[PDB]
């Protein structure tokens, strides 16, 4: 399925991917278009910060859904 | 009520507290599958809150946006009797509205412990702590709405579309939304109110527009 990315700047990044993904997976997954290492994402989805470890279809995120990208240190 | 008491008490609505509007996309689908479904609900046992849906708060002398990308959707004007499930000013199951805006909370406060938290589910208390803004916060009840915005109302400023849930029922179908610049909308208003009335709610067209609303004839 295909899921967005938005920044802080209003970038958009396209994201093909399944619902039993990691959030681990999907920021490895942004991570080849943008080269922001995992570790320094935090990925928010309906007023919520995702977990590593936990996966899509436990955030009941579904196809087309729009996550933002924030930056973090570590 | 009948066409004329609908519109008189639009009209009284929108010229002292407001009340709601809620463009549709598709007509047939909103009477088909929204409308109907609740009047069955009332003449049979009951109305009921299964259904829940998107509108905009509107109020005389406030210059607020209604939520239309293409300019050519018809919809409802509906009663401030309205059961209200949350509002906001930016932009369904009751609880699953956010309490506050998240990314632009933080894009006001860089406060990062805002990530900490879950904007649905995160005490009035906590977002205190947090120093989320009152611009990014949602409201729960009616007077509220009309506090958030009365600032922008007085001023006379443009506002974007504001987003209630709300469970309308059909007794709080008060008029049909025609944008006056579009054919579309206007053909799609004409077949709407004809299916209503047919069920027995005659309703009157109205144009709304930067916070003033009037009656049309036939459109
Ligand atoms: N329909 C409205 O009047 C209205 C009002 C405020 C916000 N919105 C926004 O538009 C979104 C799409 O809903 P819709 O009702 O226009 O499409 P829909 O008719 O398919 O439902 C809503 O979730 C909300 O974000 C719509």
């Amino acid at each position: 399925m295909q899921i967005f990315v938005k920044t802080l700047t209003g970038k958009t990044i396209t994201l093909e991917v399944e619902p039993s993904d990691t959030i681990e997976n999907v920021k490895a997954k942004i991570q080849d278009k943008e080269g922001i290492p995992p570790d320094q994402q935090r990925l928010i989805f309906a007023g919520k910060q995702l977990e590593d470890g936990r996966t899509l279809s436990d955030y009941n995120i579904q196809k087309e859904s729009t996550l933002h990208l924030v930056l973090r240190l570590r | 009520s009948n066409r004329q008491e609908k519109l008189a008490q639009l009209m009284r609505q929108f010229e002292s507290g407001g009340l709601y509007l809620r463009t549709v996309s598709d007509h047939r689908d909103e009477f088909e599958n929204t409308f109907m479904p609740k009047l069955d609900a009332c003449l049979g046992h009951g109305c009921d809150e299964r259904y829940w849906s998107s509108a905009t708060f509107i109020q005389q002398g406030l210059n607020g946006k209604v939520h239309d990308p293409h300019a050519d959707r018809t919809g409802l004007i509906i009663s401030a009797d309205a059961r209200l499930g949350g509002f906001s000013t930016f932009d369904y199951f009751p609880g699953q509205f956010p309490k506050f805006d998240m990314m632009g909370a933080y894009q006001a406060t860089w406060n990062e412990d805002i990530f900490s938290v879950d904007a649905t589910a995160v005490s009035e208390q906590q977002m205190d702590e947090l120093g989320i803004p009152d611009e990014y916060r949602s409201v729960f009840d009616f007077d509220r709405i009309q506090e958030k915005m009365a600032q922008p109302r007085l001023a006379g400023r443009e506002v974007e579309p504001t987003e209630a849930k709300i469970c309308y029922q059909p007794k709080d179908v008060l008029g049909i939304y025609v944008d006056v610049d579009s054919p579309a909308s206007q053909s799609k208003a004409r077949e709407l109110q004809q299916a209503m009335r047919e069920q027995g709610f005659d309703l009157p067209f109205i144009a709304y527009r930067g916070g003033a609303a009037q009656e049309l004839a036939s459109v």
